[PDB]
């Protein structure tokens, strides 16, 4: 994996501290509210 | 005497047929105070200010 390579690659460079109805469309409705 | 009047509206509305049989023979809507009072203007129907 790319990530694994990148890791190994940097790990060698590391250092440490020393010791209803709608007339518009003609559709039929059922509620006055359903109309509005 | 029964009269069937339309509800005024402050906005465009679709129209639909209405069959009437009784009308007055002279103005009598004088008791009408104002239509759509809370809106800017009446678009359709009787407009009274
Ligand atoms: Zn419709």
């Amino acid at each position: 994996p790319m990530s694994t390579r990148i890791a190994e690659a940097t790990s060698a460079i590391v250092s440490k501290h020393p010791a209803y109805q709608c007339h518009v469309c003609s559709a039929v409705l059922f509620s006055p509210l359903d109309l509005d | 005497v029964p009269f069937m009047v339309p509800i005024s509206s402050d906005h465009d509305i679709s129209s639909a047929p209405a069959v009437q049989y009784i009308i007055s023979t002279e103005y009598n809507d004088r008791s009408l105070f104002c239509t759509n009072s809370s809106s800017p203007q009446t678009i359709a129907g009787p407009d009274k200010h």
